[PDB]
């Protein structure tokens, strides 16, 4: 990645995307891309999305009218998870700096 | 000073050579007198140095004997200066063991100037083993030292025996009919039965009016140290321990752990959910 630990560890979520070849998945992706191109002419989902206007209203409502509280999250489970996550990371190449990943999990639960 | 060590070898070679194969009784009784005399701490004549020398050399000899099993297809389950356990083929146990036992014993003796004093073949024809702390097998023998630490209240000991024996019997039936995958079948059968059994012992033991505290329910042996508290949980833990070690296919056992700990409403990853050996074994 060429980034350092102080800047990597500040990112709560790390995402890796790879354009590896898989002909069935390539067929599905290409059919969807062509479908988007013909759909949006000027003129893995399986659930259907919300309309984007509804999503904007939903987000702006949820960020102000809702404030999730934390009262119990199975403390020993998270602590054990974080500890052996640190153990495995010590042998390999990504960096769960001590509290930032714990707090990342708390933030993601919220 | 090494001449004394070589003279001990000379004396031992003398008495064992004096077996005088027409007959001897003194030489035999005193060859075994070496065996007890280099063990007994009441022995004298700069004794701890000689006991230490025996142990340090016998470590290398025993390691040679156990290690050189490698060249013939075989697996070792247990090894002690007296007791050893081996496996080579899934059929015709005596003929299967004959080639490895006699070839290895002979070449043990040739390489080590003598090691041919071996005996074998006593009834362990199908065995799940972790020493008499934990074993079970069909010749159905059950020897689980941890079972003694479960209470007899609500028949928890009997239910341990029931689940373990049923699992062994079902897998053994599959093996005999074949003569791996049946692990999953018995796992589903246990997914039903283990649920029912945990409910049975839970409702019966919690309703027992003689319980001043459920910690008082447990038996105490000289190895007992744990704060055993909630018999269905200890039963689950011990059963799942043996089930998680008698197959590498632990996935359904782990699922049973999750399901039954949630059925007891006690959390996984907690200290109380972790297995610990109920016995402070001391030798």
């Amino acid at each position: 990645v060429d980034l350092t630990e102080p800047i990597i560890s500040r990112f709560d979520i790390l995402c890796v995307v790879r354009d590896t070849v898989d002909p069935v998945q390539d067929e599905m992706l290409a059919r969807f891309v062509v479908g988007s191109h013909v759909r949006h002419h000027p003129s893995t989902y399986g659930v259907e999305p919300l309309p984007q206007e509804v999503l904007k209203k939903y987000i702006i409502y949820a960020k102000e009218r809702v404030h999730p509280k934390l009262n119990q999250m199975d403390q020993d489970k998270v602590a054990k998870m974080y500890s052996d996550l640190r153990k495995e990371s010590m042998a390999t190449g990504s960096i769960p700096i001590t509290v930032r990943h714990i707090e990342s999990m708390i933030r993601m639960a919220e | 000073c090494s001449n004394t060590f070589r003279i001990l070898k000379s004396m031992v070679v003398g008495w064992v050579k004096e077996i005088t194969q027409y007959h001897n009784i003194y030489a035999d009784n005193q060859v075994m007198h070496f065996y007890r005399w280099l063990r007994s701490p009441s022995s004298l004549l700069h004794d701890p140095a000689l006991h230490r020398t025996l142990h340090n050399m016998m470590k290398k000899l025993f390691l040679q004997l156990i290690a050189e099993f490698k060249r013939l297809g075989s697996s070792v389950i247990y090894a002690n200066f007296n007791r050893i356990i081996l496996c080579t083929k899934k059929r015709r146990v005596e003929d299967a063991i004959a080639y490895v036992e006699y070839i290895t014993s002979s070449i043990h003796s040739k390489e080590t100037f003598h090691s041919l004093t071996i005996s074998f073949s006593r009834c362990w024809e199908f065995l799940l083993w972790m020493d008499p702390s934990n074993y079970g097998g069909i010749k159905l023998e059950n020897n689980w030292n941890i079972l003694q630490f479960l209470p007899q209240a609500a028949s928890c000991q009997n239910y341990f025996l029931m689940i373990v024996s049923a699992y062994i019997v079902a897998v053994y039936h599959c093996m005999k009919d074949g003569l791996t995958f049946s692990q999953d079948y018995v796992a589903n059968e246990l997914t039903q039965s283990f649920f029912t059994i945990t409910q049975k012992i839970q409702k019966k033991v919690t309703g027992s009016r003689n319980s001043t505290e459920l910690s008082e329910m447990f038996p105490v042996l000289p190895g007992s140290h744990l704060l055993l508290n909630n018999p269905a949980l200890e039963f689950i833990k011990y059963v799942c321990k043996v089930l998680s070690l008698d197959t590498n296919i632990t996935n359904q056992v782990n699922k049973l752990n999750r399901d039954l700990l949630r059925l007891v409403d006690v959390g996984e990853f907690s200290e109380e959910a972790q297995f610990r050996d109920p016995c402070r074994s001391y030798v």
